[PDB]
């Protein structure tokens, strides 16, 4: 069912003479260089959003309600207070021990804190990614500690190994007598991201009252929440149950910079492809003006048998348009196989230079992602058909005001 | 990234 | 009883950055069936002749009226459908599309008017059947002999029932043979729905043939010369 | 009319056409390359102003490289402020370094030592909120605390503390025990960036480590991106260099790889328009192979032939990449002056601008290297073909 | 004594699944200020021939020796030097430069051979004072009549003291009446400087006017073949 506007311009493209076969060539690659790049721009970006989520977002509470110095002794009637907020999941209690790890000669700097090890596979995905057998065995009463995985690489220990860190003295008087070390053997280490390897580690509730002499009391209460792109409205209204005025926080001034950094990127690597096609499209441009020069004589012969000024414009619009066509559709099939086969791609150029990048000491992952949506496949073909419209809209007015009476026809 | 602030909010 | 009414048509063409009067005080009457031919040089303005009746041209002195209508009030769309069925133009230059088959060259004033499908492949291959080229619609003209694809373009025009083709030497790339099976389909039309054509060539042996017999040398003309 | 037989024939070549648009079709390439190189330079200028206040954050309030020993201290004695003439260095101040542990009676916390004399000057006392440089004695112990570092300690003025060297311990053959003596604190400055949480200010001549001597010198660069550079020049017998790169070389080393990849994301844009040149001169060639047999017929060598098709694709390059230049510096510079033209961004942390000159002529030399490289091709194609077995 | 030696010109260029000639044994003998004129039929090799002369191709069966230098020991370079001041080519199908004017079209091989700029302004404009054209010097050939333009490319070559003008065609697109004037004007340049040329065309009454009128029928002359 062809119509009359495309007309059948198919076969004019055929056209046989010198080195016109290599410029045919050249103008289905360079048209196809931002594109099929753009393909897998955006399919990196999907997957910094997707990792996020797992290893990032699941592992962190997203609102902390800490004491202003003072030590809680009614905490178990404030649990309840927050668990009966419209939009908070879940409660638990922690408590934060600045504490430090003296064991072979080195210093690192591990942030441990307490929480419980049966509440704490219901409001963060923190159990998820150990790298030993089981984690049942944190009971109470027999000195557990588990690190991760940038704690072991400076101390050289394995699962089994008794470890001393340095835990502080809560003592009533400001006054220093003794530093207190208890040994403590590991059962196993954990894996995170990038971020939380060298700086994480986790003892149990019960494991925790005895160090600080007390009884029954924590220090902060962690939450989760279900929606996380408004984590500021949530935290303000929460803790004003309990007292007057707390120490109030979130995840978004520690950890919520990622993805203003992630939507950047959408904002430059797009705006960036603007100019690639743009001048991709004068490909198009010097091949369609040059179509019409040296074929004029068959422009003629169609005013001559009666033929209006739409359909004789509209021939070097359709015809503009097959030289974009095969070269935005030839980006679709390597953005598919690049995108869907990254990692195999990235791990092949690190064992070939000496050196590999994207490392997991400040970064977010040590590996590199790609997720595929078919949304920005329809959104990546309309705008390189976009720009290649108007590049030969303008031509197409040029060769319709042809003079057929000039040429000898 | 490279962008950094370290800001915080009591 | 007038089909097309010329008088003082004087074409100025730059030559020079002048606008020169190669034609002045031009009178061509055109009648429903009538017979006529053009002699001239080739230089005396008989080629571009064609240009100001058909409507490639302004007539920026006079007006051509066909068929009661001038030209020269219509627009540029107003006589893009004018020049579809009724006028035709046949050329000696070879102006023949070579993307396109023998059969789909015939059949592209049938595709411009906006006709019926059914009505593609019932009025072209019959032309072709008549000059005696049905057997070689389906071949591409770049690889044919000289009188060959010369007949093609001469029943290209005639598939959507003209009223006047203007021919312009029509048996210049073909045998002589050959030169007069197309003559002798012409003289069938008038007997059929009475159509009218005018032969602009240089010679004067094929020139005899029609009824009215007229020269055409630089306009200038008052009973014979 | 000009003397040069090779430049004659193609000024008429570019503006043939005297229409509106019949001359933006040939002046295309020039478009091509002006679009690629303004959005390199404008881009990369604001990646070099994050660079450039990140290094005045960190690396303006920590020493980059210190000249000590490979025996352990270094004698002052011995190696004097006299013999340290070395390349890029312009002052040179005693100090001393080291792993430290914090203990309060709260908290611990990490940190580095860094001993300065007081009798010198410092970048950090304007940073010093209302503590004066002199109280820092020998003898009395004093430490001037972070604000950061005692924000989370507990400790205010006034207080207590004590510092631990784990690192320079006394191996004793009895066991092993870390060197620790009593020190308090006079004080907290603030300077808003990330040293503060681990850099304390103490005196100069201390007995917590080995050995009365100090461990090396601290020199400051004029341009600290180049210290891998200098590394490999002649330093003085009973010395090793160390800089910067043991604690913070992953962070200023991943803003260069950051460069790398944006700054060849970027250069795509001239890489298209480099094969713009081949399809508009390629096409140019064969709807002008007239043209090439008459300069055959009237006299011309083949060899001089290749260097008329080499002007057409020059010519964009050159005054492609000096008018990319100046509106890539104009637009850099005029950014956020008058008013916010690319868009009112959500941040409001007055985003500064680096134009670096040597990094525009590195630029421009790249975009003249690979128009012309590109432009080999179309021109053999017009002289390595017979003049008149083509056409005529 | 000899301007060039012609001997054995067997040519075979692309045609056939094997290579076959156009031209063989062809044995041309060309004198200082003689008179020559080859006529034949568009095709037979009248054309391609004047491409050995002058340089333009590899003979590969036999030398040519103009001058007493033989081209095939010459490079590519040296024969540039050689086809500026001592042969001229003069075509049939128009193919001037449309970018420069009429003035700067003549002057184009004044200023590949590095010459003075005395020269320039002095002798261009003379060429077209004696073709008459001097009026006509600051304009663009694109805007022209047929056979005005024509004359351009006639006085073009002419303009470096040539010795052997090689003419294919000079009577073209223009007047009849202009194609004579030009010999006329070519049939001077003997007596004031002396110089040699041959007129290439397909009519034998154009050729007339010259001393040693030969032909070419597929590369077989001996005298009127
Ligand atoms: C931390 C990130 C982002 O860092 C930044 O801050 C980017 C700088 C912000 C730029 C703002 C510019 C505002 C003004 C714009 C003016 C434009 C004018 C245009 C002309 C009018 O660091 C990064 O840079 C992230 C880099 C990620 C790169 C990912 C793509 C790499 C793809 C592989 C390379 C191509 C391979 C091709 C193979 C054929
Ligand atoms: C700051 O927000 C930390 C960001 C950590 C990830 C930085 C990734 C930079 C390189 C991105 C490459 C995207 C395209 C990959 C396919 C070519």
């Amino acid at each position: 069912p062809l119509s009359l506007l495309i007309g059948l311009r198919f076969s004019r493209g055929r056209r046989r003479g010198g080195m016109v076969s290599l410029i045919s060539v050249i103008s289905t690659i360079g048209i196809a260089l931002g594109v099929a790049v753009l393909i897998v721009g955006l399919s990196a970006m999907n997957g910094f959003e997707r990792e996020l989520n797992n290893r990032i977002l699941a592992v962190v509470p997203h609102g902390e309600i800490e004491a202003v110095d003072q030590p809680w002794t009614n905490w178990q009637e404030a649990l309840d207070h927050v668990q009966k907020v419209p939009g908070i999941a879940a409660a638990a209690p922690y408590i934060n021990f600045t504490g430090l790890v003296e064991s072979g000669a080195n210093l690192r700097a591990i942030q441990v804190k307490g929480v419980n090890p049966q509440q704490e596979q219901r409001l963060s995905a923190l159990p998820s990614f150990v790298q030993g057998d089981a984690w049942r065995n944190f009971k109470a009463g027999e000195q557990q500690i588990i690190i991760g995985k940038g704690v072991a690489d400076a101390l050289k220990v394995k699962q089994g190994d008794w470890v001393s860190i340095m835990i502080p003295n809560s003592n009533p008087e400001h006054k220093l007598m003794q530093p207190k070390r208890v040994r403590l053997h590991v059962a196993g280490i954990l894996q995170l991201s990038g971020q939380l390897d060298h700086s994480f580690a986790m003892i149990p509730l019960a494991d925790a009252q005895q160090y600080l002499d007390m009884g029954s009391s924590v220090s902060g209460i962690a939450l989760k929440m279900t929606d996380v792109f408004n984590a500021n409205k949530l935290v303000r209204d929460a803790g004003e149950v309990t007292n007057s005025y707390v120490y109030i926080k979130s995840w978004i001034g520690t950890y919520g910079y990622m993805y203003r950094d992630i939507q950047m990127i959408r904002a430059i690597m797009y705006l960036a492809m603007v100019l690639v096609i743009g001048v991709a499209c004068f490909n198009i441009v010097s091949t369609l003006v040059m179509a019409v020069k040296d074929k004029s004589g068959d422009i003629a012969v169609l005013r001559t048998l009666g033929a209006k000024d739409g359909l004789i414009r509209a021939i070097f619009v359709w015809y503009g348009l097959l030289a974009g066509l095969f070269g935005s559709l030839c980006g679709v099939i390597i953005g598919v196989v690049v995108s869907l086969q990254l990692t195999p791609i990235i791990e092949w150029i690190e064992k070939l230079i000496g050196h590999q990048f994207l490392s997991s000491d400040i970064y977010f992952i040590d590996f590199l992602p790609s997720e595929l949506h078919w949304l920005d496949v329809f959104y990546v073909l309309v705008t390189a058909l976009l720009l290649s419209l108007l590049a030969s809209w303008y031509p197409a007015r040029r060769a319709s005001n042809i003079d057929p009476a000039r040429v000898l026809s | 990234c490279s962008s950094n602030a370290k800001i915080d909010q009591l | 009883k007038i089909l097309l009414q010329c008088d003082n048509l004087c074409k100025r063409y730059q030559e020079g950055s002048v606008q020169t009067d190669v034609l002045h005080n031009v009178s061509f009457s055109v009648g429903e069936g009538e017979m006529m031919a053009i002699v001239g040089s080739s230089g005396s303005g008989k080629s571009t002749l064609l240009h100001l009746l058909g409507g490639l041209d302004t007539p920026t002195s006079g007006d051509v009226i066909f068929n009661g209508q001038p030209m020269s009030k219509l627009s540029s769309a107003a006589k893009a459908e004018l020049r579809n069925q009724k006028l035709g133009f046949i050329y000696q230059f070879h102006h023949l599309l070579p993307d396109f088959t023998a059969l789909e060259n015939v059949a592209m004033p049938l595709l411009i008017g906006k006709k019926k499908p059914a009505e593609i492949n019932s009025r072209a291959l019959e032309m072709l059947k008549a000059v005696g080229l049905d057997h070689r619609a389906n071949h591409r003209p770049s690889e044919l002999s000289g009188g060959e694809r010369q007949r093609v373009a001469i029943a290209r025009a005639l598939v959507n029932n003209p009223r006047l083709v203007l021919a312009d030497e029509p048996t210049g790339n073909l045998d002589a043979r050959n030169a007069d099976s197309i003559f002798q389909l012409l003289g069938e039309l008038n007997r059929l729905q009475g159509t009218a054509f005018l032969v602009v060539t240089h010679d004067l042996q094929l020139a005899k043939r029609m009824s009215r017999q007229l020269e055409m040398r630089d306009g200038r003309l008052t009973a014979e010369l | 009319y000009q003397p040069v037989a090779l430049f004659i024939g193609l000024r008429y070549m570019r503006g043939r056409a005297a229409d509106r648009f019949g001359r933006f079709v040939s002046w295309l390439s020039t478009i091509g390359i002006t679009l690629g190189v303004m959005a390199l330079v404008t881009v990369l200028s604001v990646m070099n102003g994050f660079e450039r206040e990140l290094q005045n954050n960190i690396l303006g309030l920590m020493p980059q490289a210190i000249l000590s020993s490979e025996h352990g201290s270094l004698n002052p004695q011995q190696l004097p402020e006299t013999a340290v003439k070395l390349d890029g260095v312009n002052r040179v101040a005693p100090i001393t370094t080291g792993d430290v542990v914090l203990q309060s009676a709260r908290s611990v916390a990490v940190g580095v030592m860094l001993g300065i004399d007081p009798a010198q000057k410092d970048p950090l006392t304007p940073y010093l909120v209302n503590v004066k440089q002199t109280d820092l004695e020998p003898g009395k112990y004093n430490v001037i605390l972070g604000e950061q570092l005692a924000s989370q300690l507990g400790v205010n003025r006034g207080d207590q503390i004590r510092v631990m060297v784990p690192s320079a311990s006394q191996f004793t053959p009895m066991g092993r025990i870390p060197s620790q003596r009593l020190f308090n604190v006079i004080g907290t400055f603030a300077a808003n960036s990330e040293v503060d949480g681990y850099e304390m200010l103490v005196n100069i001549e201390d007995a917590s480590r080995l050995m009365g001597n100090i461990t090396g010198w601290r020199l400051w660069l004029d341009e600290p991106l180049k210290v891998d550079s200098l590394s490999q020049q002649k330093l003085p017998e009973g010395s090793k260099w160390q800089d910067w790169r043991d604690r913070k070389g992953e962070l200023f080393q991943a803003v260069r790889m950051e460069k790398n990849m944006m700054g060849l994301l970027l250069s795509l844009i001239v890489a298209v328009a480099a094969f713009n040149i081949i399809t508009s001169l390629g096409l140019m060639v064969m709807e002008k192979q007239g043209e090439v047999a008459i300069l055959q017929t009237q006299g011309l060598t083949p060899r001089q032939i290749m260097m008329v098709f080499m002007v057409q694709g020059a010519s964009a390059g050159i005054i492609g990449a000096i008018l990319g230049a100046a509106l890539g510096a104009l637009l850099a510079s005029q950014l956020n002056n008058l008013m916010p033209i690319i868009g009112v961004l959500l941040d409001g942390a007055a985003l500064p601008v680096a134009i670096e000159p040597l990094q525009v002529i590195v630029i421009a030399l790249v975009a003249m290297a690979i128009a012309l490289l590109s432009t080999l091709y179309p021109s053999w194609r017009a002289a390595a073909t017979q003049p008149a077995e083509a056409l005529r």
